């Protein structure tokens, strides 16, 4: 504001602002049983398999 | 190039009493306090260390005086005082109505000074704001000096006192003045002499004997116009350092130190500010000058 | 070119704000002028009577 | 090839000394139109442009300082400097064609040989710029009878800041500034500021305020004092930055070194010497802008001020007591 007080009129401000980025690593775990992992590529012949 | 102007914004209208007398001194040197083109009245007065009920220290206002940016007046409008400025080094023309009038010439020599002589004269009351204005005074550096030198000679004398025609007139070819002390602090003008009664003591230790004995062959007969001082009498202590034997290779190492701390005598005698003016008007009363800060 | 044109994006920029901080200048002084001449409601609400 | 040769017709033609103005009089009354930079306001608009303030940008003031060549041995000037320093021209007699001794203040700090504590933060600095210190004062072998019946500061010149330094192997190339602000080499566009260290600069304006001017001028001053430690003359270099008017830096410099004075003063009940009086000095090395901020850096640390504006303007010793 440009006023007529005897105060000392402001100059041009500026600021630089920077902000960041945070984060974040979620793990969950999954078992598979190995009895069941070895039929998965065998070969099924019969109405049982 | 450059601008430099000062319009002084005002809260109140002013009176026709008190603008009779700014409209008659529109020519005027007085100090301000911040270099900016818009500015408060309270800055515009030198009357912010010379007030009324504190008691004023010359010295110090004086003191005060070669801090400040100065300033001229352009025109006195019933609201706002509008004043130009002065800065290093630029041609400016200055017109003195300044009360106890000198008189100037081309190539003549300036300073500015403190009220020193009427300060009611020199100091317009402004009842309307409730602040005052006091003017300082511009003066030839012959008078310049000589006044401080009148003021530094009553602060010693006043102090042997704890009886005026010899401590508080000024002298001048023509004229004689009167000094204006009722009230004044002496503290900030005794450090001023405290620093004098280091330097004096000094020049005393390393005085050359030729030079004394230069003066006892002179004073006794030989009377000259510029030695009227001693009235014809000796002085009693230079008959008492004259018994050595003269050699010059001793008093070569004693002149340099002479030379040396009448240099340092600039420091304590200075003046404010000084005007070199190269062309003045005898009619019109301006002139025109360069501003030097020293 | 791009430093010629980014340095006359900074002195309009300084200049935009020089005439914009001064209609701040009129709004500032138009309310300061109001405050002036504006007294309480219990000074002059028994006048209005 | 000749597209290379039309820049410097642009850049040298454009980059002159104004010309005097001198116009005939059967003209008329044209030389009242090449009046342009005197005229000091320019209309403004609703919505000003460059466009429409380009010719009030274009008037500027004519600024130009005046360098100092000087051609160093490479033993005393040290060739790595924060580029700013201050400058002296330490001078004793014309012996060969051109070959100049400049002092920083770090390097008079050694030849001073004060002791550690006086200045804690360059001692370390100095230190290891140079040797245990006679390196240098071989140049000197008048070193301790100048200090004592004081011709030390009637052979200093001060010059100004650093602008370029080319550096070879036995001889150091200095270009410094005198009259102003030097133009700075290896930036464009950009000004060489004075750079202070923080040890040796003793501010004088400081107060709580518990009021005073402002102004356009605050000055920096330097002074050397004379004095004697270990029963050996040494001296001892200071700043001093205050716009207070030289009538009152001189009564402001006495009170910082009260000390000093009362301690050297007492040895002199026994031995009168007028040649022992001479204490100090104090010259004036030109003018800083007012509110101009000094801003703080460190090398290697090595806190170092640095001053923008800053324009040089060099003045004689006077001897205060």
């Amino acid at each position: 504001i440009a006023h007529g007080d005897g105060r000392r009129p402001n100059k041009q401000r500026q600021y630089i602002v920077m902000k960041a980025c945070n984060k974040h690593h979620i793990g969950a775990e999954i078992e598979l049983a190995a009895a069941d992992i070895e039929l998965l590529f065998a070969e099924k012949e019969t109405p049982l398999d | 190039a450059l601008d430099k102007s000062i319009v002084v914004n005002l809260t109140s209208r002013l009176f026709a009493d008190e603008l009779a007398a700014l409209q008659s001194k529109i020519g005027s040197v007085l100090p301000l306090g911040d270099c900016h083109r818009l500015q408060n009245i309270q800055a515009l007065g030198l009357g912010c260390v010379c007030s009324r009920e504190t008691s004023p220290d010359y010295i110090q206002i004086m003191q005060y005086l070669s801090k400040c940016t100065l300033a001229v007046l352009e025109e006195v409008r019933p609201d706002s005082l509008r004043l130009t400025r002065m800065d290093p080094s630029d041609n400016l023309q200055i017109k003195n109505v300044y009360a106890p009038f000198f008189q100037w010439d081309s190539n003549t020599q300036l300073a500015v000074l403190p009220p020193l002589f009427s300060r009611k004269d020199s100091t317009i009351v402004l009842e309307s704001n409730g602040f005052d204005i006091v003017f300082p005074m511009v003066v030839p550096q012959q008078l310049g000096h000589a006044i401080l030198q009148q003021l530094l000679v009553y602060h010693i004398y006043s102090k042997i006192s704890a009886l005026d025609l010899y401590t508080t007139n000024v002298s001048f070819m023509g004229r004689t003045y009167r000094l204006d002390v009722d009230n004044t602090d002496p503290r900030t003008a005794l450090r001023v002499l405290d620093d004098l009664s280091m330097y004096l003591c000094i020049l005393s230790a390393l005085v050359p004997r030729g030079c004394l004995r230069l003066l006892t062959a002179l004073v006794r007969h030989d009377r000259h116009p510029l030695t009227e001082v001693f009235e014809g009498v000796v002085p009693d202590e230079v008959t008492r350092i004259d018994l050595d034997q003269l050699s010059v290779p001793d008093d070569i190492t004693r002149m340099r130190v002479m030379f040396s701390y009448l240099q340092s005598l600039s420091s304590i005698f200075n003046l404010g500010p000084r005007l070199h003016v190269y062309a003045y008007s005898a009619e019109t009363l301006a002139a025109s000058c360069w501003y030097s800060p020293r | 070119f791009t430093e010629y044109a980014g340095a006359i994006k900074t002195i309009t920029s300084a200049l935009q704000f020089g005439m914009d901080a001064l209609e701040r200048g009129l709004v500032d002084t138009v309310l300061a002028v109001k405050l002036r001449h504006a007294p309480p409601v219990f000074i002059l609400k028994t006048l209005g009577d | 090839q000749a597209e290379n040769a039309a820049r410097l017709g642009r850049q040298v033609l454009g980059l002159l000394p104004p010309p005097t103005h001198r116009v005939s009089l059967t003209r008329g009354p044209e030389f009242a139109r090449g009046v342009r930079d005197l005229l000091s306001k320019y209309a403004a608009s609703t919505r000003p442009t460059v466009g429409s303030l380009h010719e009030a940008l274009r008037q500027a003031p004519f600024r130009q300082p005046t360098y100092g060549d000087f051609l160093v041995y490479s033993q005393t000037f040290s060739p790595q400097e924060p580029l700013g320093t201050f400058l002296f021209s330490f001078k004793q007699e014309d012996n060969g064609s051109s070959m100049d001794m400049l002092l920083t203040p770090t390097s008079l700090f050694m030849l001073s040989g004060m002791e550690a504590a006086k200045a804690p933060q360059t001692h370390k600095v100095a230190g290891v710029w140079y040797g245990s210190g006679s390196g240098l004062a071989d140049f000197i072998p008048n070193l301790s009878e100048l200090m004592d019946t004081g011709e030390f500061h009637t052979l200093l010149t001060p010059v100004g800041p650093m602008v370029q330094s080319v550096h070879s192997t036995f001889v150091t190339k200095v270009t410094s500034a005198m009259k102003g602000v030097g133009l700075a080499r290896d930036e464009p566009r950009a000004h060489v500021g004075l750079t202070l260290p923080c040890d040796m600069l003793v501010d004088l304006d400081e107060s709580c305020p518990m009021r005073e001017p402002a102004g356009l001028n605050v000055t920096i001053y330097a002074s050397l004092v004379y004095l004697r430690v270990n029963q050996r003359p040494s001296m001892a270099l200071t700043f001093f930055q205050s716009g207070k008017g030289f009538a009152e830096v001189v009564a402001m410099i006495k009170d910082h070194f009260t000390d000093v004075i009362r301690t050297k003063y007492i040895q002199l009940r026994h031995e009168l010497y007028i040649n022992r009086l001479v204490f100090g000095a104090v010259c004036t090395l030109g003018t800083v802008p007012f509110d101009s901020h000094p801003v703080h850096q460190s090398l290697n640390s090595l806190p170092v001020l640095v001053f923008a504006n800053f324009e040089a303007a060099c003045g004689p010793w006077t001897v205060f007591l």
